This record gives C-alpha cells, sequence and structure tokens, in this order.
C-alpha cells in the first residue's frame, strides 16, 4: 500500500540457501553431535553479527574467500560446552566455549562483539610459561551491507598480533619485534 | 488357552491364537484353504497366489466369508471374528484397508488386481460378521476440513472418459458388492419400472435394463454397441458415480449429508451435473435413495429423449477406415481437439461451417482447457471438420527445432470421443421440451431449499439455489443445449477436488488437474486405486488415509514464489526472491557477453554497481590470457564482491583450460561465485564434476531448448541440495540464439522446474526497463497465456547493457546500436 | 556365442507389444505411443508408468515421439539391466505359463546349455517369449522346451545372430 514502514528489516539481506528466545543457554557437544544441528543453536533464530558467525561456511581475505574459521573452531567434539549469554541483544551476546583442559574444564575460545563491526575470537591458551592464560584477539569486520559475505578477517597487524602471543608462550624477554634479522 | 494355527503359502506364513473351543472347526478349513491355494512359485508372481502374508490371511477371511451364511450364525461366524481382528491388529496399524493396499503396491511385487481381491475379501468379512462401518474415521483430509485446513468440492465427469465404463461398474460390484449391492438393486427394479411405465420404451430398450443380471452373469451382459447407447451409458453413469459416493461415504461411516455436508460446493462435467445436484438433497440412508430416483429418472429421461431426437446412423466403411489410419478413431458426434487454443478451433470450425447448410453445422461445445476442446455436430461434418485439421497438422517424427517458431507446423491431437450422441449441441434442442414434460409426469423436481450446497452450473458458473426458474429444467438445457466451460465453472476457491466421476486417471479429475496446476488444489479421484509416481494428484487411499499422508496440499506458485521486499539494517531495500536471497545483491544478472563483458573494467564497473556479471570465457584462449583478466578484475572490485565465469560448451578447447583454471583459482580462494556454461548443457557426469570439484556457489545453465531443459532439471535431481540457475532465453535474444519461442517452452515446464527447490529460474531476452519484466517477477505475464500466475526469480540484461559507458564497445558501435529502433515480440522472426 | 546386453529399442518394443496384447510384428517401432493406444487414455498413462518404472527418467511428451526416437534416447542412460518391471512381468509370465517345475533358473540354464546364450541374450530371449505369450498352461515340460526353442529362434531373427 505505497508504505516502506511495512517492509520487513533483516541484519543483512543474503547467504540464504534456496533449498531451506533463550538468553542464557548451555550446549554440550557430545561423539553423536548433529553437526549442522549444533551450529544452528549457536547461531540463534536473529540474523545477526553471531548468525553469519556460525553459519556462513566462508569469510573474506582481502578479496578471497577462505573457509569459517569460527564453524571450524566450534566444531563439536566430545567435551565442549558452549555458553552463551545475553542471547536476545546481539550488541552484548558472547559465546564462550570451554574444553578440558589439565583434567578441569577452562574457557578456551571467547566470541563476542567488540565495537559495532568488529566481531573479535579471542582464543586462549592455558599452558603458558607462568600459568597465567594467554589470549590471541583475531578480529573480524562484520559488514551487514555484503549479505552473500558478511565477515571478513582484520588482515592489518594480523602477523603482529599473532607473533605477540607466540612470544609470551616462548621469549622470557619484552616483546620488540624491531631487531635486524642480519 | 489357545492353539496356535499356522496358514502358509511357500515360505510366508502367519500363526493365529485358534481357541480350543473353535480349533477342529479351524483346522479342517486350514486344509480346505490349502486345497484350493495353489503350488507356490519363486516370487509369488502368479496370479491367484498371495506374495505377502497380509494378502494371505486375506484371501483366508475371503474363504471363511464365502462359506458363513451372513443370517443363520453358524460355526465359521466364531472364527472369521477373530481371523478378522488378528488381520486388524496385526497389518491394519490404524489406518483403513485402502491405505494398506497402497502401501503393499510401492514397497512389495503385489499387483492392482490382487490389492482389489485383498479390500474385497476384507470389506466381505467384515459385513459377512456382522461389523458394519458405524464408527466415523479419523481419516487426515476430513478431519482437517472440520479444523477448516481444507475446503473439498466434489466433481462428477460424463460421458467420453473411457470405451468401456461398464468395466468401472462390474469393479466396483466385483469389489464393494456387500455395500453398494442395495443401490444397485435398487436402481435396476426403478429403470425397469421406468421403462414398463414410461411410454413406448421397450422398443428402444430392446434387450431391457436389469443391470444385476449383467453384473451376476458376464454372458447374459449384452453387446458394447448397446451398452455404449446414450439411453443405457447415461443412466449407468448416474449409478456408477453414485456407488462412488455411497462407498466413500461408507468407509468413512459418514450418512451422505454428512460426507455431503463436509463438501464446500459441488458441480459436474456435462450429465455429471444430474448427480451433482443429487447428492446436494441427501440427509440419511433413509431419504438417500429417493435423490437417487430422481437422479436415475433425469438421466434416463435424457438419453431415452436424446437418442429419439438424433438417432446415430451407419456410416460409409471408407470415411471409417480414413478415420482409422489416420489415427481419430471410429467417428462418433463428438471429437475432442487437444494442444489448439479455443479461437484457433473457432476458426476451423467457421470454415467447415461456411460450406454445410444450417442442420449440418458444427459448433464448440466444451472448452474443457485453454487448449482442449470438444466439437459436437454430425458425424459427416465432423469428419470434414477433421480433413481440414490433418492438412495444417504436422507430422509425428519430424524434427522443427531448426525452423523458425512461427515457420512451424502446429503439433496438435484431434480424436472421436467414444459417445453416442452430440451433447450441448443445437441437434438435440428438439428433444429439450420432451424431458421438461417427462420430469413434471414422474414428479422430478429440484427446489432449492433441499439443497444445501452450492452445486456450480456448468455454461457461466453460478450457484444453481440462486435461480429464478426450476432448477432440472436448467440442469437439462446445461447437458443438451449450452456448452461446458469448465474453467469457468470450476473457478470455485478449493484445496481439494474429489472425482468420484467415471474412467478414474482418464476421468475429469486428472484434466482438472492439468487446468489448475499451480494454484495450489489437489485433486483425488475417489474411485480408482492406483499410485501416481510424481504423486500430484492422489487416488482413493488419500481420502480413507489417518496418517500425514491423507491430507497433501499442491504447490501454489503465485503464493509460493511470490516476490517480497526485505530492507537490510542500512536501510537498502531489495526485491526478495529464490535466487536475490542467495546471492543477497538484486535479482538481475548481465549476462557473459563476446565481447562486451571480456573487459576486466565492465566486469568490475558492473560488481561495484551491486550488481551480478560474469566474464566471458569466449574472449581468452588460454589460461594465462584468463588469469591475467581475472586478477585485473579482482584488484578493482571491493572486499567481498564475487563474480562469475560464462564457458561455451560447443568449445572444447576452452573447457579444457578452462574448468582445470577455475578449480584452481578456487582452490586458492578467488572471488569466483558461479559458472555459467552456455551454448549447451553439460552431461549427468560433467555436471557431477563441475558441481562436486570445482568449489562454486552455484552453477548457471542456458537451455536452448526443451530437451535441455529436461537435461538441467535431470542436473539438479542428480544434486537436489546445489543450487542451479536455469537461464532461460528465447530466440528472440542478442548474439548466438536459437529457434525457440520465450514463452511457450516455460508455460510447458514452469511446473516442471518448479518440482525441483533448487531451480532458481531466471528469464531472459528482450528486457530493458521494469515495465516490460514486472510481470514476470509477479507471475501476471502466464494469465495472457490462461494459465495460472508463474513467477520468475530474476532476469538476464544482455543487450540492454551494450551502450553502458563502462563498456568497451567503440563510440560509433554504440551510435549504430541506439539507431536500431528493434521491434516488438510478435515480429522478432523477421 | 558372445555376451550382449539388451538393446533399449528391443525392450521397450516388448513392453507396448505385452502391454497392448498384440504380437511383436503387429507394433512398428516408426509410430507414437499415444497413435497405437488410439482413444484410450487409460492404456496410455499405464505404458508410460511402466517406461517411468523400467528405465527412470522419460524424456518430455514421450506419447508423441516415435517409439524409435524414444528407444535411441533411452538407449544412452540404459545398460543391460532388466530393472523392476521387465522382472516383475517375466516372473508372472513363468509363473503362470511355464509348468511346475519351470523357474527362471532352469530356463536360464537351459538357454545356456542346449543353445550356448549367455546372461545378456537369456534376458533378451525371454523378453521376445513374454511379448508372444501363449496364453496357455505349458504342462508338457518338453511342449515348454520348443516354446524357448521357438522364441530364441525369433531373439535370432530379430538380432541377427546365427544359431
Ligand atoms: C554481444 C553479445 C554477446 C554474447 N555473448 C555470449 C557468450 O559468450 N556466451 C553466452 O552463453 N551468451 C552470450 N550472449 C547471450 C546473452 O548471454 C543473453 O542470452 C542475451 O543477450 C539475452 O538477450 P538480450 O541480450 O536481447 O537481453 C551474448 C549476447 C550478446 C548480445
Ligand atoms: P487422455 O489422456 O487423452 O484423456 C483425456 C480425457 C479422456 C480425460 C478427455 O479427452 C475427455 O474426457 N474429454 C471428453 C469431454 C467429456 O468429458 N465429455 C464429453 C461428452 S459430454
Amino acid at each position: 500500500g505505497d508504505d516502506e514502514s511495512k517492509i520487513p528489516a533483516v541484519e543483512y539481506f543474503g547467504g540464504e540457501s534456496p533449498v531451506d528466545s533463550e538468553d542464557s543457554a548451555v550446549f554440550k557437544a557430545t561423539s553423536s553431535t548433529d553437526e549442522e544441528s549444533w551450529f544452528k543453536a549457536l547461531a540463534g533464530s536473529e540474523i545477526n553479527w553471531r548468525h553469519a558467525s556460525f553459519l556462513c561456511s566462508f569469510i573474506t581475505q582481502d578479496k578471497m574467500f577462505v573457509s569459517n574459521p569460527i564453524r571450524k573452531v566450534f566444531k563439536p567434539s566430545q567435551g565442549m560446552v558452549v555458553e552463551i549469554s545475553n542471547g536476545n541483544t546481539s550488541s552484548k551476546t558472547v559465546v564462550t566455549l570451554s574444553e578440558p583442559v589439565q583434567g578441569e574444564l577452562k574457557p578456551t575460545v571467547i566470541l563476542k562483539l567488540l565495537k559495532e563491526n568488529i566481531i573479535q575470537m579471542e582464543m586462549i591458551e592455558n599452558r603458558t610459561m607462568d600459568g597465567k592464560p594467554v589470549s590471541l584477539p583475531l578480529l573480524y569486520n562484520f559488514n551487514p551491507d555484503n549479505g552473500f559475505a558478511p565477515i571478513s578477517e582484520v588482515m592489518e597487524d594480523r602477523n603482529q598480533r599473532i607473533k605477540e602471543m607466540y612470544w609470551k608462550l616462548w621469549i622470557d624477554e619484552p616483546f620488540n619485534l624491531d631487531f635486524d634479522p642480519r | 488357552s489357545t492353539r496356535p494355527l499356522t496358514l502358509s503359502h511357500g515360505s510366508l506364513e502367519h500363526v493365529l491364537l485358534v481357541p480350543t473351543a473353535s480349533f477342529f472347526i479351524a483346522s479342517q478349513l486350514q486344509e480346505q484353504f490349502n486345497k484350493i491355494l495353489p503350488e507356490p512359485t519363486e516370487g509369488f508372481a502368479a496370479d491367484d497366489e498371495p506374495t505377502t502374508p497380509a494378502e494371505l490371511v486375506g484371501k483366508f477371511l475371503g474363504y471363511v466369508s464365502s462359506l458363513v451364511e451372513p443370517s443363520k450364525v453358524g460355526q465359521f461366524d466364531q472364527v472369521l471374528n477373530l481371523c478378522l481382528t488378528e488381520f486388524e491388529n496385526c497389518y491394519l496399524e490404524g489406518n483403513d484397508i485402502h491405505a494398506l493396499a497402497a502401501k503393499l503396491l510401492q514397497e512389495n511385487d503385489t499387483t492392482l488386481v490382487k490389492t482389489k481381491e485383498l479390500i474385497k475379501n476384507y470389506i466381505t468379512a467384515r459385513i459377512m460378521a456382522k461389523r458394519p462401518f458405524d464408527k466415523k474415521s479419523n481419516s487426515a483430509l476430513f478431519r482437517a476440513v472440520g479444523e477448516g485446513n481444507a475446503q473439498l468440492v466434489a466433481i462428477f465427469g460424463g460421458q467420453g472418459n473411457t470405451d468401456d465404463y461398464f468395466e468401472e461398474l462390474r469393479d466396483l460390484y466385483q469389489t464393494y458388492h456387500v455395500l453398494v449391492g442395495d443401490l444397485i438393486k435398487f436402481s435396476a427394479e426403478t429403470l425397469s419400472e421406468l421403462i414398463r411405465t414410461t411410454l413406448d420404451a421397450e422398443k428402444v430398450f430392446t434387450q431391457g435394463l436389469n443391470i444385476l443380471e449383467w453384473l451376476e452373469n458376464p454372458s447374459n451382459t449384452p453387446d458394447k454397441d448397446y451398452l455404449l447407447s446414450i439411453p443405457i451409458s447415461c443412466p449407468l453413469i448416474g449409478v456408477i458415480q453414485l456407488a462412488h459416493y455411497v462407498v466413500t461415504a461408507k468407509l468413512l461411516g459418514f450418512t451422505p449429508g454428512e460426507l455431503r455436508s463436509y463438501l464446500k460446493g459441488a458441480t459436474g462435467h456435462s450429465q455429471g451435473l444430474v448427480t451433482a445436484v443429487a447428492i446436494a438433497e441427501t440427509d440419511s440412508w433413509e431419504s438417500f435413495f429417493v435423490s437417487v430416483r430422481k437422479a436415475i429418472t433425469v438421466l434416463f429421461f435424457i438419453g431415452v429423449r436424446c437418442y429419439e431426437a438424433y438417432p446415430n446412423t451407419s456410416l460409409p466403411p471408407s470415411i471409417l477406415e480414413d478415420s482409422l489410419e489416420n489415427n481419430e478413431g471410429v467417428p462418433s458426434p463428438m471429437l475432442s481437439i487437444s494442444n489448439l487454443t479455443q479461437e484457433q478451433v473457432q476458426d476451423y470450425v467457421n470454415k467447415t461451417n461456411s460450406h454445410l447448410p444450417a442442420g449440418k453445422q458444427v459448433e464448440i461445445s466444451l472448452v474443457n482447457g485453454a487448449k482442449n476442446l470438444v466439437v459436437s455436430g454430425p458425424p459427416q461434418s465432423l469428419y470434414g471438420l477433421n480433413l481440414t485439421l490433418r492438412k495444417a497438422k504436422a507430422p509425428s517424427g519430424l524434427d522443427q527445432s531448426r525452423i523458425p517458431f512461427s515457420e512451424r507446423k502446429l503439433k496438435f491431437s484431434n480424436r472421436f470421443l467414444p459417445v453416442a450422441s452430440p451433447f450441448h449441441s443445437h441437434l438435440l434442442v428438439p428433444a429439450s421440451d420432451l424431458i421438461n414434460k417427462d420430469l413434471v409426469k414422474n414428479n422430478v423436481s429440484f427446489n432449492a431449499k433441499d439443497i444445501q450446497i452450492p452445486v456450480y452450473d456448468t455454461f457461466d458458473g453460478s450457484d444453481l439455489r440462486v435461480l429464478s426458474g426450476s432448477i432440472s429444467e436448467r440442469i437439462v438445457d446445461c447437458i443438451i443445449r449450452l456448452p461446458v466451460k469448465w474453467e469457468t465453472t470450476t473457478q470455485f476457491k478449493a484445496t481439494h477436488i474429489l472425482d468420484f466421476g467415471p474412467g478414474g486417471a482418464s476421468g475429469l479429475g486428472v484434466l482438472t488437474h492439468r487446468n489448475k496446476d499451480g494454484t495450489g488444489v489437489r485433486v483425488i479421484v475417489a474411485g480408482t486405486l492406483d499410485i501416481n509416481p510424481d504423486d500430484d494428484y492422489g487416488f482413493k487411499q488419500e481420502i480413507f488415509d489417518v496418517t500425514s499422508n491423507g491430507l497433501k496440499k499442491n504447490p501454489n506458485w503465485l503464493e509460493e514464489y511470490h516476490p517480497k521486499l526485505i530492507k537490510n539494517k542500512s536501510g537498502k531495500i531489495f526485491v526478495e526472491t529464490k535466487f536475490s536471497k542467495l546471492i543477497g545483491r538484486p535479482p538481475l544478472l548481465v549476462p557473459g557477453m563476446t565481447p562486451c563483458t571480456v573487459s576486466p573494467d565492465f566486469v568490475a564497473a558492473t560488481t561495484n554497481a551491486g550488481y551480478t556479471i560474469e566474464l566471458a570465457g569466449g574472449g581468452y584462449f588460454s589460461a594465462a590470457g584468463m588469469t591475467a583478466a581475472i586478477d585485473s578484475v579482482v584488484s578493482q572490485i571491493e572486499k567481498g564482491s564475487t563474480f562469475g565465469i560464462n564457458l561455451i560448451y560447443v568449445n572444447p578447447f576452452m573447457l579444457q583450460w578452462g574448468i582445470p583454471l577455475i578449480k584452481e583459482l578456487r582452490s586458492k580462494g578467488y572471488p569466483i561465485q558461479f559458472l555459467t556454461i552456455g551454448a549447451g548443457v553439460p552431461s549427468l557426469e560433467v555436471a557431477s564434476e563441475y558441481i562436486e570439484t570445482l568449489g562454486l556457489k552455484y552453477l548457471g545453465l542456458k537451455p536452448g531448448s526443451i530437451d535441455a531443459i529436461s537435461q538441467v532439471i535431470n542436473i539438479a535431481k542428480a544434486h537436489p541440495n546445489f543450487p542451479i540457475a536455469l537461464q532461460w532465453t528465447g530466440g528472440r535474444g542478442g548474439g548466438h540464439h536459437s529457434f525457440e519461442d520465450a514463452h511457450t517452452p516455460m508455460l510447458q515446464m514452469y511446473s516442471k522446474i518448479r518440482r525441483h527447490p533448487n531451480i532458481m529460474l531466471i528469464f531472459g531476452s528482450g528486457f530493458g526497463s521494469a515495465d516490460d519484466t514486472y510481470p514476470y517477477l509477479t507471475g501476471e505475464w502466464s494469465t495472457k497465456f490462461d494459465y495460472p500466475p508463474m513467477p520468475f526469480d530474476g532476469f538476464l540484461f544482455g543487450s540492454r547493457v551494450m551502450i553502458a559507458k563502462e563498456v568497451k564497445t567503440s563510440p560509433d558501435a554504440k551510435k549504430c546500436i541506439a539507431a536500431c529502433t528493434g521491434v516488438p515480440d510478435d515480429k522478432w522472426e523477421q | 556365442i558372445a555376451d550382449e546386453p539388451v538393446k533399449a529399442s528391443l525392450l521397450l518394443h516388448v513392453l507396448v507389444a505385452h502391454k497392448l496384447k498384440k504380437s511383436l510384428d503387429s507394433i512398428p517401432m516408426s509410430k507414437t505411443i499415444k497413435d497405437l493406444v488410439g482413444g484410450k487414455s487409460t492404456v496410455q498413462n499405464e505404458i508410460l508408468g511402466d517406461l517411468g518404472k523400467e528405465f527412470g527418467t522419460t524424456p518430455e511428451k514421450p506419447e508423441e515421439t516415435p517409439l524409435e526416437e524414444l528407444a535411441e534416447t533411452f538407449q544412452d542412460t540404459f545398460s543391460g539391466a532388466l530393472g523392476k518391471q521387465s522382472s516383475s512381468l517375466l516372473s508372472r509370465l513363468i509363473s503362470s505359463k511355464m509348468p511346475g517345475g519351470f523357474t527362471i533358473t532352469v530356463a536360464r540354464k537351459y538357454l545356456q546349455t542346449r543353445w550356448g546364450l549367455p546372461s545378456g541374450r537369456q534376458d533378451g530371449v525371454l523378453l521376445v517369449a513374454l511379448s508372444n505369450e501363449p496364453a496357455a498352461r505349458l504342462g508338457s515340460e518338453a511342449d515348454a522346451k520348443a516354446f524357448l526353442d521357438s522364441m530364441a529362434q525369433k531373439y535370432a531373427s530379430i538380432v541377427g545372430v546365427d544359431l
């Protein structure tokens, strides 16, 4: 009826193949966990940053198209325990994977929004030099204006952020990548 | 305290717990059954031989029931009720017998005749055990009608559907004689009374009309010429319709008035219109045999008087010989003409009527479909018409694939129907006066107050209850004089249609199915047990089934493929279709064009604009030359932007450097969203290679003809999860084109395409604006060809984007392009 | 004698001929299915059902293409297999016409022994038997061996392999 306000809105329009309310949940993977059902549960129902994160099969590095690493990381295996907090508010949602680490259960991965358009997948090593856990923040731009591939690695400083992690795990010195190889 | 008794045939067996009080009564029967049961063979594939335990227990129930006398409760009655209750518990898991009979046909190596034995035996037993169908069945369909998910309309066919209509009546009395036995016995004695009462009626009915004798003893049945004659065929096609309506009412355990109250409306093709007003009066099993007495009386007095008005005279043998060798059948007064539109047929009948006088003229008497007419008139005249027609007709063999569409000879069928009188014609108008005077002699009138449901007139489609004049007069007038406009009468809204009428698969139902495919109507053939491999229209079992299989729905294309609007966070509006949903960009693609899309600057300018475009492989001669092109595209487009690749199929050298290049670029994560194979459709194994190995999102295919479309469909069934983009283009497209129309192939194949939810169906050729594309997006394009709507998922614009700023096409070629006035679609074959 | 898988052209000819209750010669291969059945649409759609059960996928309007142009299209994706329909037609043929003590196996070994025909040709002869069903109880065993002999000589005359 010539009214733009009746038009259903979504975050990003795209990715949907032609063949196809809980705020604080706690999923447990098993040996027999139906992988596609698993990811559909992690994603949720609202089309948002976590729907993209768990059901996009591809992300973008600069202009290339690589397999979705968030899906590879969260791929369900015995022991895994995914706890979602603030499932309804997308701006505060925190997906927190925990695995068995030295017998007991520890937070390994913490997928969340950092700013409006940045998804931060903090990967956590617990087996470190001084016992304190070491974080590797991997950063992804979430662009809803490109519905087909809304997620893309932030490739600026990715090598420096990876190095800075490996440094804390390997070298007992002040972090400084400015010395001569020769 | 029960002794187990095993009854077996070869390997298969069934153990029943026969009470010791009546074991020696059951153990003698076991032997006598084992006598009559033949010698087991491998597969059990012989007739009169059970293949499953279910239809062996069935045979036993049939054998026992034969010996049981229904009045005097003898010894075998007590073991029948136990053997029946064992058959129900073990094999009927809540379902009806018809649902079981269906399940045996699709799993086991049983036949239709064998499952009709099973049903007969079960139903015979059930009535000989004093166990009538008093309980209302939980049939999914009628449950859904109560809830209000399903609207039901009952249609009744007439003549012309089958040669041997009587074999359907024999098959009813052969199977359900314990239900309808009282209907047939009443109808026979009603008719036998009407023959004696009516003046000069015994002279027409030379061999009488006691149909009980003809059903008992098949030898006393008159010849097929007597049966086909309309004085016999009219009433007995009435009887067959009412018989299917009885059986359906009893097996569901409804009264007639109960089963009628579930129908939203009824109507009838031709003389079926009589039976449709009869069931609309019915109340209960007591007053049912009054409605039947009306229906039998009307049809009878039509037959008797329509025969006397225009008797069918012997034909010269030259005409009969000529009609058989030319595959037009035995000349009759009614001639079906399939695959010609009504204005074409009306042109041919005007040319034919020009020569003939008034009395010998032919008219169009039934418009069953858009492209499915029936012409009434004298058989000489209709032969005349048929000679005119067969000159225009194209032979069966010839391949017109290389001829322009408008220069092709029209491929259509013309066959004489098996019917003795010209119904719906000016020839039977003298009769009209006589029938009305004879219906008031037997006090057969229909009143709008007695008619509970709306019964739809055949001519205009109006309800018969709202008429001013007598209903019986309008019915007779609609049968004998007025044409039938079947598309105009069936314009009612209804999710399900029950075809009681005779024929079954070749009956009125399946014809109404073809006219209504993609309007979300499901035809159930309520007079035939079978299996449909495509499962687009149901058979009898779907009425009675109690599970989810009982309530099925047929696709509504307008509603299932409706274009929508959706809005991303930024507030950018997108036409939402199957195709735009997948690619996340408008459903508009610029296809691969040599040389317009060979340019990496154009492919990138288009991809940056927001719209999908193919890089043309036909402007590259080596992997290295195309790799450098691809790298020039990638360097210019934005992050996350994709594009596709067009390879020509008829250039095998291109495919040889091309397919491995795409595979190893896709492995390295180049943004190649999809591949479009032009100039031909691949073979199943080549397409299976492209789908599985290349790591693409979807595959575009450009079928040229029908056979190509069928080859795309076959690729889509092979990988039902993988999105195919069927890019349909007519001959009217620029560059390498076909001879095909834009419209005619889709109208034919659109249904078969939409049975594959992975096929994203994209219309191309002759588009340059929203205005000329809108009707395709909506589906209203196909309402000009008298079809349901047929929405498309997207479009392609080749020629329209040849004069864009970013196209390499030289400025002077752009002035030559703009100078072309072009033509409309009716004139492109010049 | 060499092993050759049955031709789609033969199998299709037998299915149409068997269904219409006519001899294999009375059906010309340069003729459409709707032409041969004529009036009876009931016969047409249950033939197209039999072609759908036997070969699987069918071309569009198969009742408007002559049986040659239909068989050549079927022959592409077909390879010697009797599938569901012809298997269950032959199972009916022998259980009703061949006497007791005459299974498919005994007829298969007899065609292998006496005539020297492998499985590709045995199928072929069994199909030529189906098309010219004797419609009679062949109680006498030797009578049924004279039947399979006449059909192996018919199969030889059609395909053109000397015996
Ligand atoms: C200049 C030109 C070049 C074309 N090149 C190709 C090609 O290489 N491969 C192909 O499959 N189709 C090609 N086509 C056909 C288009 O893909 C498309 O079918 C057609 O342009 C649609 O009709 P329209 O252009 O009148 O809108 C070409 C069309 C044009 C006008
Ligand atoms: P087949 O697949 O060609 O079947 C078509 C048909 C038999 C259903 C159809 O030709 C038909 O029945 N037309 C006859 C029209 C009619 O029902 N009655 C004519 C006498 S009033």
